[PDB]
């Protein structure tokens, strides 16, 4: 892309590298929320991705991540704060590689994220999608194998390098 | 003898519905939380003299997927309705839940338990009297529980599979 920023995860299963995630994130359309993924994937502001865990997946539906803070599901922030309103809907869950953004409710996006496996149009509205796969879409097709139907992971799945491409 | 009760564990995010369960099931209390999508659980027990298998299902707190919600009722036998006694939004949300159920059974007589967690906390902010009074216009029990201290756990449980056989009765 000539405008939207690419950035990559190197993922690792209990340390072992699995392979690499890159995503094109929209900045041209939700600048805000891509912006944030983009610095909490580079580390720029002190803190980020890197080294946490996809702590919940779930076999056709979605890998989620993103919790640097607690490093157990309930926590995350973002680089405006603990919290940032939602942006804007006008991205649709529509299929494989979507990219969104995890909330607890209206207005609560922090840095927790969900790379989806399937169409997921019941988030539409709900949580700001915000960018998509760009290459390794089976390594995520790979970490969802080691999910489960609560999302439980049989093996730990984490960000072992992460970083802005291009 | 021996009988088997499906018991359905239903309420706000938060509240303690995984908590209580981990005390019955596995007799510790988890202090970090983790949310809940799903689980399962099974646990055999004498009450009232009267040997039972306790399938326990264990939901998560939210008001998305009314479908998938409804299955759960469907299949329950009784249902554990849970607030925290310091989240009155937990508590205006009980009736929610309670209609739900009836919907789902078709029925305005469903077993049911009111229960009011996190009795050892000090920031209450719903009275004792005022889920008195709820449970009492819903015909249901109100137990009062910690299950970081373990107080009424047993109770909330037992209890439920009392309402149960006492509908079997009807
Ligand atoms: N002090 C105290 N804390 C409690 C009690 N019950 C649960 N907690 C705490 O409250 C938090 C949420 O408990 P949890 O059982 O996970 O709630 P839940 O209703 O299962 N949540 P969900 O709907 O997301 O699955 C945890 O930090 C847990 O330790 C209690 O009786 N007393
Ligand atoms: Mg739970």
């Amino acid at each position: 892309s000539m405008v939207n920023p690419t950035v990559f995860f190197d993922i690792a299963v209990d340390g072992e590298p699995l392979g690499r995630v890159s995503f094109e994130l929209f900045a041209d359309k939700v600048p805000k929320t891509a912006e944030n993924f983009r610095a909490l994937s580079t580390g720029e502001k002190g803190f980020g991705y890197k080294g946490s865990c996809f702590h919940r997946i779930i076999p056709g539906f979605m890998c989620q991540g993103g919790d640097f803070t607690r490093h157990n599901g309930t926590g995350g922030k973002s680089i405006y704060g603990e919290k940032f309103e939602d942006e804007n809907f006008i991205l649709k869950h529509t299929g494989p590689g979507i990219l969104s953004m995890a909330n607890a409710g209206p207005n609560t996006n922090g840095s927790q994220f969900f790379i989806c496996t399937a169409k997921t149009e019941w988030l539409d509205g709900k949580h700001v999608v915000f960018g998509k796969v760009k290459e390794g879409m089976n390594i995520v097709e790979a970490m969802e194998r080691f999910g489960s139907r609560n999302g439980k992971t049989s093996k730990k799945i984490t960000i072992a390098d992460c970083g802005q491409l291009e | 003898s021996m009988t088997e009760y499906k018991l359905v564990v239903v309420g706000a995010d938060g509240v303690g519905k995984s908590a209580l369960t981990i005390q019955l099931i596995q007799n510790h209390f988890v202090d970090e939380y983790d949310p809940t999508i799903e689980d399962s659980y099974r646990k055999q027990v004498v009450i009232d003299g009267e040997t039972c298998l306790l399938d326990i299902l264990d939901t998560a707190g939210q008001e998305e997927y009314s479908a998938m919600r409804d299955q759960y009722m469907r299949t329950g036998e009784g249902f554990l309705c849970v607030f925290a006694i310091n989240n009155t939004k937990s508590f205006e949300d009980i009736h929610h839940y309670r209609e739900q159920i009836k919907r789902v059974k078709d029925s305005e007589d469903v077993p049911m338990v009111l229960v009011g967690n996190k009795c050892d906390l000090p920031s209450r902010t719903v009275d004792t009297k005022q889920a008195q009074d709820l449970a009492r216009s819903y015909g249901i029990p109100f137990i009062e529980t910690s299950a970081k201290t373990r107080q009424g756990v047993d109770d909330a449980f037992y209890t439920l599979v009392r309402e149960i056989r006492k509908h079997k009765e009807k």
